[PDB]
């Protein structure tokens, strides 16, 4: 009927985890993976990545960051609220070798998306370097969680108010230039970061994986929403990805993509918060 | 026989008060004046009516007319009867009474139509269906054949709750079997739900299908993509046969340079945030749509017509972009006539040959190729026609993500699944019908195989 909130867990100033009961998608999930929610009969679907499974509990867990008005919604439920429609797991699991060193990098959120990968990537064999990138101190989260499946960990705050001072990019950059040997980027964030994650390793030829984050509507191949221009060709991300080779993806035509309904977004939002400023 | 050459029309809502929302159009006959159509028909024999072999299903379109005029005094009766002989080949009547094009097939053939009107076959399927609905008599048959169930105790799995799923769900059950179907999307009904919209057949219609299955005791699984919630190996443990109904969902795009700036959508995305997600409710509904001043939509069948019409209602000026002519359009006449009426402009042998854009990556124009007449070609002459917003309605196709998926399935160079004379496909108790053998079809044929299926599954298993 619906999907069951097990439980609840606030890791960060709008950032929201979610233990949500579904043992068919916590049986077939792999890392990379997500899922399409809507909450209730109004609502929109929206992406989330798998962060976690629990098969003995028949749980997945997602971690939402409030920036719009469904993840605001969403981030006010409680254990025991039901989300009204769980769909996965979906898109391909992110491709897991021996690589050597592989340097995951997970921006914000993309914290959180990126532990499942970077702890298959350990299991694998991989010397795993962690570099987390947030905002500020009371935004960070999942250091030891990271710190759990990687070989290093670095932590990055844009205003240096805890760990490196400087963005993911600062600290790639300085691995390169210590002449650390990186077989594999894998960048999860917001696309401006995965963007300059990419610009910054193309003229080194290391190889760059970016989990892509495009407008999804069905998640499954239906209407070409989360299209990408990839090597020129045109690509479906909920089903030809999300994954993609960093260097070959058209990020500017991402970023427009992605900002395309801003103001209607901002409509959606101030209706929510007008019609609740009574109380 | 003397023949009455002009139909009884049926009403419909002005298009100034039609275009300000998303209700049903046409409002079907009303008793008296089905009666008087169904008077003009001069009762074929059976054995040999042109309609009835026009209809994919062959439904006995003379015997249910008759049992409309041979109960002129007792309307609830001949609708029970008429209802009953239809029931006998086609599970859908209130669906497709409304969207066969009936120009292709059942009227297309009748007699009457050779020198006048043919008999309006399509609207008096749907009066039967409708005012069956509202009168619950079509519960009343629907609850005679649930008497008649005796339970075998086997389990039949359902990919896909469009009409082929949904039709052979219903009859499975009719017959005995356990069936579940298992839906991807949060709402069954296929095309039916989320592609063909409300202003041409309203949910309530499918809602009642879903609610039927309901009292058949069919279990329906919504939020399942097979090949990854539950894999296709998983089903064939769990049940004693599977009929794939997945359909031809994916939407055809050509290669056009600048297809990926701001405003174009496939027409699956358009249709799927209007008829699925509500968006032209926004924002009481969370999904948005972004419609421009002037919306192109490229194509000539019925999915661009619920494009156009579509964006329509939502303000815009709208253009059909069409690469052949206005005779070798495949919409339903009835909706390209509606188009028209509502203020749909059309432009014939055109293609796109590129996508314009401004800095922001925000579609302002489309050049457009003209075309010659066989198959069209290019003259060599382009010209560039502004536009803010563009849907592609080019045709669908099968997802071949999911078919490759499915083991020992054998599927042709078009995506469609391949099928013997039982609709069983290379794996020995799968089964296969609507748009996922056919490619692009209609409900008709969908429904049909769907009967079919079914039919062939209980031969099956029972032997
Ligand atoms: C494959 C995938 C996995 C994701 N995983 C996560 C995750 O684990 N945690 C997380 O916090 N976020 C994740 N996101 C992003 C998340 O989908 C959006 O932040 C969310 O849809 C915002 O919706 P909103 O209504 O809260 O805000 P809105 O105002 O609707 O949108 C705000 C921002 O989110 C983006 N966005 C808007 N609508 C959509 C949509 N339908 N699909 C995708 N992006 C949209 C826009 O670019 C916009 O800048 C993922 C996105 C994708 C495509
Ligand atoms: C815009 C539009 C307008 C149309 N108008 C008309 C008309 O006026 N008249 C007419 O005769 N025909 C029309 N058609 C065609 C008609 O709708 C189809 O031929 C018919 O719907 C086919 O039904 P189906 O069940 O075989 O396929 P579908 O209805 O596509 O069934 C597939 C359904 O199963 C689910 N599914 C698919 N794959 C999977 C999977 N791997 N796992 C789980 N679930 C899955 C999906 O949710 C989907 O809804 C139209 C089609 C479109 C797109
Ligand atoms: S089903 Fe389609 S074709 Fe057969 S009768 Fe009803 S309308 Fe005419
Ligand atoms: S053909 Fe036209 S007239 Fe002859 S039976 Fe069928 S409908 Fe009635
Ligand atoms: S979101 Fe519909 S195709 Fe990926
Ligand atoms: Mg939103």
């Amino acid at each position: 009927m619906m999907f069951k909130i097990l439980r609840k867990e606030r890791l960060a100033p709008g950032i929201n985890l979610f233990e949500i009961e579904s043992p068919r998608i916590a049986k077939h999930a792999k890392p990379g993976q997500f899922v399409m929610i809507r909450l209730h009969e109004k609502g929109e679907r929206i992406p989330l990545t798998i962060a976690d499974v629990d098969i003995s509990k028949g749980s997945i867990t997602i971690v939402a960051q409030e920036v719009g008005k469904t993840t605001r919604e969403l981030g006010t439920y409680e254990a025991g609220d039901y989300i009204l429609d769980v769909l996965g797991p979906l898109g391909k699991p992110s491709h897991i070798d021996y690589f050597g060193t592989v340097v995951m990098i997970g921006g914000g959120v993309g914290v959180a998306e990126i532990y499942p990968v970077a702890k298959a990537m350990k299991e694998k064999g991989n010397y795993v370097i962690s570099i987390l990138g947030f905002r500020t101190k009371d935004l960070v989260f999942w250091e030891d969680k990271l710190r759990s499946v990687s070989d290093e960990v670095i932590v990055t705050t844009n205003d240096g108010s805890y760990g490196m001072k400087g963005f993911t990019t600062h600290a790639l950059q300085k691995l390169i230039e210590e002449g650390r040997k990186i077989d594999l980027v894998h960048a999860v964030g917001p696309a401006i970061m995965m963007k300059a994650v990419a610009e910054l390793t193309k003229p080194y030829g290391i190889k760059t994986v970016a989990s892509l984050n495009p407008i999804m509507v069905d998640g499954t191949g239906m209407c070409g929403a989360c299209r990408v221009t990839v090597g020129g060709e045109v690509k479906f991300a909920c089903v030809d990805g999300p994954e993609f080779d960093a260097h070959l993806v058209d990020w500017d035509q991402l970023m427009n993509r992605l900002a395309y309904y801003r103001d209607l977004e901002k409509i959606s939002l101030e209706k929510w918060e007008r019609e609740r400023r009574m109380v | 026989p003397r023949l009455i050459k002009d139909r009884v029309p049926t009403p419909e809502r002005s298009v100034g008060e039609r275009v300000r929302d998303f209700g049903e159009v046409n409002l079907g006959y009303s008793w008296e004046l089905a009666l008087r159509e169904a008077e003009r028909c001069l009762q074929c024999p059976v054995e040999y009516a042109p309609c009835i072999k026009g209809c994919p299903v062959h439904i006995n379109i003379p015997g249910f007319i008759k049992a409309l005029r041979e109960n002129r005094d007792n309307p609830s009766k001949a609708v029970r009867e008429a209802l009953r002989i239809i029931w006998r080949d086609n599970t859908l009547p209130a669906i497709t009474g409304r969207v066969c094009p009936q120009e292709e097939q059942c009227e297309g053939a009748c007699v009457v139509g050779k020198v006048g009107d043919p008999i309006n076959i399509g609207k008096l399927e749907r009066f039967v269906a409708d005012y069956a609905r509202e009168h619950g008599i079509d519960d009343e048959l629907l609850l005679e054949e649930i008497k008649g169930i005796k339970r075998n105790g086997k389990k039949v799995a359902i990919i896909g709750a469009g009409p082929a799923g949904l039709t052979c769900a219903a009859d499975l059950a009719k017959m005995g079997y356990e069936v579940t179907i298992y839906e991807a999307l949060h709402q069954p009904g296929g095309v039916l739900i989320y592609g063909i919209p409300e202003f041409r057949l309203p949910k309530e219609i499918v809602k009642k299908e879903l609610e039927n299955l309901r009292r058949l005791g069919v279990k329906i699984e919504t939020n399942v993509l097979v090949g990854k919630t539950i894999t296709f190996e998983e089903l064939r443990e769990e049940y004693d046969a599977i009929f794939i109904g997945t359909g031809a969902g994916t939407p055809r795009i050509y290669p056009w340079p600048g297809v990926n700036l701001n405003g174009i959508y496939s027409a699956n995305e358009f249709l799927t945030r209007i008829n699925l997600m509500k968006a032209y409710k926004f924002p009481e509904y969370d999904t948005p749509i972004k419609v421009g001043k002037r919306v192109a939509v490229i194509g000539g069948g019925n999915t661009a017509m619920d494009a156009a019409r579509s964006a329509l209602r939502l303000g815009a000026e709208v253009w059909i972009l069409y690469r052949r002519t206005r005779k070798e359009m495949t919409a339903r006449e009835e909706e390209i006539k509606h188009a028209e009426e509502e203020g749909v402009k059309f432009m014939f042998l055109v293609t796109p040959k590129r996508f314009i854009g401004d800095e922001n990556g925000n579609l302002k124009a489309i050049e457009l190729e003209k075309m010659k007449l066989r198959r069209p070609i290019p003259t060599g002459e382009t010209f560039i026609m502004e536009f803010d917003t563009a849907i592609i309605a080019i045709g669908q196709t099968p997802n071949k993500t999911f078919l490759e998926t499915v083991p020992g399935l054998k599927v042709d160079e078009w995506g469609r699944i391949v099928v013997d004379e039982n609709l069983m496909t290379s794996i020995p108790g799968v089964f296969a019908g609507g748009d996922a053998i056919r490619g692009e079809a209609t409900v008709i044929l969908a429904m049909g195989d769907g009967r079919k299926a079914a039919k062939a599954i209980h031969q099956y298993l029972s032997k």
